[PDB]
């Protein structure tokens, strides 16, 4: 839905 | 890179892939980059310097593969190339060697959260992490400096980073190496970036986040002894970013 920078899993 | 293994891109979503078209049919591979935020990817001006046509320029994003397709990818045009104004090129290293592109996708809009496609974080003024620090870099440059050809699957590595000092010695670099720059380097001389991962990103954690903390930008050769890699310093150049992101 929305970026999470860095987040892969 | 030299060494590393293969990867996929779900392990490194924020990487786009920036390709050329000649339209006498084909599109070939200019260097690496990363998504900063939905509508925007770092990479490096030198990659651009040569042809800064961006009409030319197509970006793709969730790409495993260098020359076949990956599920879920996306495509862009560049609206927008951003190139370091004071960018100098020498006898080995580029300076001010950042760029910024604004990508749009034929339906209008910019990149959209997936599994293969996410944005990496940005450090905080002149935040690094110490050396030592363990950072991996992605692409798809030579895994050799006698090929001649790119390989067709992503790969990754972990490089560690060294101090100025150590870069900065006589029989490294020398004074080539500024403090707008950052070197890594394996222990053993044995995986590092080569020609053809231009741009991409050196990605190490800080204070929690996995931040792009360099770009890749060059190096005397690939994988030698004392020739660290050298990296654009992005913690440098935050407040550039800035004005135009
Ligand atoms: C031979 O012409 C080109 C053109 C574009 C490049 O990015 C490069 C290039 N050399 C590179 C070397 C390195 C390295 N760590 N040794 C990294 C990126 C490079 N990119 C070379």
């Amino acid at each position: 839905l929305k970026f999470q920078c860095g987040q892969k899993t | 890179i030299i060494g590393g293994e293969f990867t996929t891109i779900e392990n490194q979503p924020w990487f786009a892939a920036i390709y050329r078209r000649h339209r006498g049919g084909s599109v070939t591979y200019v260097c690496g980059g990363s998504l900063m935020s939905p509508c925007w990817v770092i990479s490096a001006t030198h990659c651009f310097i040569d042809y800064p046509k961006k009409e030319d320029y197509i970006v793709y994003l969730g790409r495993s593969r260098l020359n076949s397709n990956t599920q879920g990818e996306m495509k862009f045009e560049v609206e927008n190339l951003i190139l370091h104004k004071d960018y100098s090129a020498d006898t080995l290293a580029h300076h001010n060697d950042i760029a910024l592109l604004k990508i749009r996708s034929k339906e209008g809009r910019c990149a959209q959260p997936s599994r293969t496609i996410q944005t990496i974080c940005l450090p905080s003024m002149y935040n690094d992490p110490q050396f030592g620090t363990s950072c991996e870099i992605t692409g798809f440059g030579k895994e050799a400096s006698t090929d001649y050809l790119y390989p067709e699957q992503l790969k990754m590595t972990v490089v560690k980073l060294i101090s100025h000092r150590e870069c900065q010695q006589p029989h490294y670099y020398g004074s080539e190496v500024t403090t707008k720059m950052l070197c890594a380097a394996d222990p053993q001389w044995k995986t590092d970036s080569c020609q053809g991962d231009s741009g991409g990103p050196l990605v190490c954690s800080l204070q929690g986040r996995m931040t792009l903390t360099g770009i890749v930008s060059w190096g005397r050769g690939c994988a030698l002894k004392d020739k660290p890699g050298v990296y654009t310093r992005v913690s440098h150049f935050l407040p550039w970013i800035r004005s135009h992101t």
